[PDB]
């Protein structure tokens, strides 16, 4: 069970969730204005996170 | 990117059906905008 | 079962829980006034935590 | 005041799917009271 | 199963337990007067612990 | 923030019913306080 | 209840609008919350 | 602009088995629009 | 399963066990007079330990 | 003495849901005696 | 599977075993005279060890 | 399950997903413009990730 | 503490029953001492 | 009765059934 | 039609069914 | 499956095995004369080892 | 003497539930001989 | 499930996948031009990866 | 499954195996003359190893 | 070493059949090249 | 301490029976030594 | 057996009490052990 | 030459059970071609 | 699932795969010309890898 | 195919032995491989 | 499962395998002349290895 | 799942595989001429490897 | 020689339960030959 | 050692049976050498 | 018979069946 930490470093940062399955779409996009944090798990329905705009990211790997 | 699935649909708050007309699901304004555009020009 | 530690560093800090599943909504938001701690697990119904306002955050991934 | 307004509700950060048209998402304290009142009114 | 250590550093420290499930309420609040310790597991019924008032907290992550 | 469910109830020690009046489910003083207030003003 | 309801000082009525009892801030807070969310 | 041609398609690095003759591979944004249009047209 | 070590540093130290389940009561309280040790597991029936009075505590986390 | 009042009972830190109106919570030594007496009385 | 090491540092040291289950009694008390060692597992029937009198204790934690 | 972190260091970076199964095609290609991050899991449908263009990559192995 | 369950009972060595009279189980001297005391004064 | 006597008896009477 | 208009329409027409 | 190492440092050292179950008896005692080693596992039937007389003891927990 | 008394038996450290009224708890060497004798006598 | 990182250090680097099973063939060959990365899992259908041409390789073992 | 290393440091070293089960007997004794090694697993039938006479012993714990 | 199965075939986009002639199974140009050569000389 | 079960028996190589006389179960010399001694004196 | 039983030196009888053979310490050790625990 | 002989076959290191009397054990490249030819000839 | 890394250091290096089962044959031999890498898993059908000719080898055990 | 077959320069026949087309080294390589292993 | 490495340091080194089960016999003895290595697993049928004669031994524990 | 690395240091090195089961025979012997490597797993059918002749051996243990 | 007496048998370190009266324990090479002969004789 | 099971037998390439005569399995030259030797002298 | 001959034969005869 893995998760990503996203801290918005500027306004209007986008976290877009891509769909698990044969076909791939943007199922949900979350918005982060400067200084807001989103902690997001890879899930049954979500197998790719896309981060748009300057932001600080923490993963199971490093920084 | 700037448009998500959420920006197009929404699960009919009733049928988690007359409200969505069996679509299960209601279109947003952005939804129609694109669909009307495509249907008129396809 | 993973969890996040959130300590409010200012008043009115918000912890918003996003729903696990095909569609994603804010199903619960908790309020933290300066110095209040919330320890929150990712759960069957919650797969994304959103933190609004100045706060100290501890995860498995780090601070 | 013992319980506030802030304790109970929260302004929706997006506005709506996020709040389901409610515009206010509730705290745990909020539901506690509401569930208790609804169950016994 | 994970647990949290809470040591009250002042009088009237509150440990409130939030309900596991679709909806979230304060199901129980424990009282800690200065120097009292509560060791609490996250449980079938409890998936969020909230700490009100000055207290020392130990988790799997840190302090 | 200072008021839990435990503070508004209490499981009837008899049925885990005349004691709770089917309620299962003895309300606290705090419980009625809120309830009476809301019912009188709603 | 005291922390919510107070005796209308006039009718121990226009002042209370017939309720027999006014309301504190904490009173409204709860009442507005429940009225907006009930049912 | 908001969404360019590049955002939707993307060409085939190889050309075709890789793209199955389509001549282009779609982005997530691409599918998103296409799935929405096909389901409601 | 996990366990807590409690060594009483003064007379009349209380270890109170809270019940696992929807509702939470003090189901058992053990007494520890200065220098007495209790080693206690979190159990099917017990999901929170409360320590009253000056005592030394060892858990999986620390001290 | 061998077994005082303190060894058997112990008061309720809260007072009541915590002790279920009993006014006191029992030690292990308490149950031990009580279970033995109740089973053989 | 956990166990406690108890070494009696004086005569008449008591290791009392408390019962796993809804109710809690002293099911068995072992006696340790100075220098005698008892190695005891938490078991199906035993979920709390109580140590009376000066003794050296080794646990999964520390000393 | 495992995941790859891809940060685009230039404009027009391509992340192409190859299909799990007897035959292998490019089923989806994502676009990353300088400074955009994609966190991607190996999935039921995806068993090879191909990265085109200057980018920073984090995996279980390293960099 | 100084008294344990062991100090009160003992599993009938026969029925791991005439020996224990269906009690399954024989009382120790300390057992009777307490029980006789309680029954005479209750 | 001794003090120890009452201690036991008071405990039992207060909690029996 | 705007450039953004064609962009969408060309994309849809090339890939539909 | 855990085990204890017992090396007798004097003559007549006793290793007593206590029974796993609701009731606890000495079901077997082994004798160790100076310099004799017994390596003993906690078993289905044995859940407590008691060591009498001067002896060197090695456990998972230590010496 | 090849086998002793100490080898075979052990004085009960408690006295009785611990020895089950036997007063002597036996070593492995003890049972070895006893089981062999009992089985073939 | 294990994976290999392949970074092409020259033009025309080949990653060939060998078939899992009784018989072994080249079922697919991927092309990597200088600076292109392929992250490839060993799969139900693929149990040997062959790398042709100058390339940087990262595995669970080393490089 | 755990094992013990026994190296005989003198002539006539004995490794005796005790029986797993309700009752405990010497089921087998192995003979080790100076410099002979026996590597022995604890088994379905053997749950205690006894070493008689000067010998070097290696276990999961130490020596 | 430079010639895989993917290089000699291609799954028929129609049947995962007239398109592949039952072959399932469109042969590449490279495929026929080898095949024609071997059949002509075997 | 110096006498195991292996030292008092031996599984009959025939039945894992005339060879062991149902005993399954050949007794060693050491075995009879003890047995004869105990039977003669018991 | 020699390490247990010895020939009564008198009847090769009060000395052996009719057993025909006396007993060593090791003899008694085993016999006392078995008699106290048998059946 | 694009594909060699070495690419395709290999001299048996033992000679035979190892090669099953074939004397030449084949590379992956070898089978690739052979399976393709056999399936379509 | 373990694997071996083989890098050919000279031309004509051979990787021979031996069959899992009661009887053992060379079922496949792969050829590696100087600088070519083969990453090979031990599989259902292959339980021994034989390397002929000068080559660099990486295993879980080492080089 | 060019990398295998070439036009017999004589019959665009003893030179090609009636095949109509000779063979390159790469040609034989494949042909010898398939002939030795087919069926 | 576990294994022992035996390198014979002299001629005529014996590795004897004892049988798993209620009764214990020497079921197989292997011969190692100076410099020969035997790597031997504890098996369904073998639960004790005996080494006779000067030899170097590697186990999970040490040397 | 364990394996042995054998590198032949001289010509004619033999790796002999012994059979798993009640009886033990040489089921397969592999030959290694100087510089040839065999990586061999202990398998369903093979539970003892025997190495004849000067060779370098790498095991789960050491060298 | 190729295979000596030592390579096939080997004596019994104890002598007999250990060798089951055979007087010798067999090497792997021993079984190998014996199993082959017994199966085909 | 110098002789293995492989040096004695070989799984009949046909019955993974006339080829092996139900032996499942063909003897090598080394196989016969030993067997002929033993049968002639046993 | 050679020494190697007897070696084999003695081994087989001593262990057969
Ligand atoms: N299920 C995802 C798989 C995926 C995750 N991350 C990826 C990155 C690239 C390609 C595919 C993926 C999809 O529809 O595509
Ligand atoms: N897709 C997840 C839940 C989810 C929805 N939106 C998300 C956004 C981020 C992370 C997770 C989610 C599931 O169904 O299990
Ligand atoms: N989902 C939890 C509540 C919860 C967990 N994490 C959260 C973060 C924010 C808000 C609520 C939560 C429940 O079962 O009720
Ligand atoms: N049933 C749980 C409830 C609980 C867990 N953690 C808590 C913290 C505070 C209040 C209640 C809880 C218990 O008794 O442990
Ligand atoms: N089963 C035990 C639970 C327990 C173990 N340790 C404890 C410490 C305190 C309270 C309860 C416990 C009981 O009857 O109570
Ligand atoms: N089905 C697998 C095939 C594969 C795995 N690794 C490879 C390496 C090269 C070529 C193909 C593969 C995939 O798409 O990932
Ligand atoms: N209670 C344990 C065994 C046991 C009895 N008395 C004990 C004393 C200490 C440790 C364990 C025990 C069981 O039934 O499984
Ligand atoms: N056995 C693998 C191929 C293989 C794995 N390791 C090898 C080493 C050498 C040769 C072939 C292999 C398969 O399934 O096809
Ligand atoms: N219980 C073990 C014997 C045993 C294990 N540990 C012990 C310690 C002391 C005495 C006996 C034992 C058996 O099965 O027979
Ligand atoms: N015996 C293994 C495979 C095998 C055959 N010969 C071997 C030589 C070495 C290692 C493994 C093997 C099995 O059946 O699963
Ligand atoms: N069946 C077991 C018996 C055993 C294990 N360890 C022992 C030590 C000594 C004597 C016998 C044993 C074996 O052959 O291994
Ligand atoms: N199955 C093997 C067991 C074994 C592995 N290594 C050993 C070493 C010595 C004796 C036996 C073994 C056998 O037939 O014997
Ligand atoms: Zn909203
Ligand atoms: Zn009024
Ligand atoms: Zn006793
Ligand atoms: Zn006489
Ligand atoms: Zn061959
Ligand atoms: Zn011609």
């Amino acid at each position: 069970s893995d998760f990503v930490v996203i801290k918005a470093l500027e306004d209007g940062v986008n976290v877009i969730g891509l769909t698990r399955g044969a076909d791939t779409r943007f199922h949900h996009s979350e918005k982060l204005d400067k200084g807001e944090v989103l902690i997001a798990q890879f899930t049954e329905h979500t197998s790719a996170i896309k981060v748009r705009g300057k932001a600080y990211i923490q993963t199971r790997h490093g920084v | 990117m700037v448009i998500a699935t959420d920006d197009l649909e929404v699960a009919c708050p009733k049928c988690e059906c007359p409200a969505c007309s069996g679509k299960g699901v209601i279109l947003t304004a952005q939804g129609y905008t694109l669909l009307d555009f495509i249907q008129k020009h396809l």
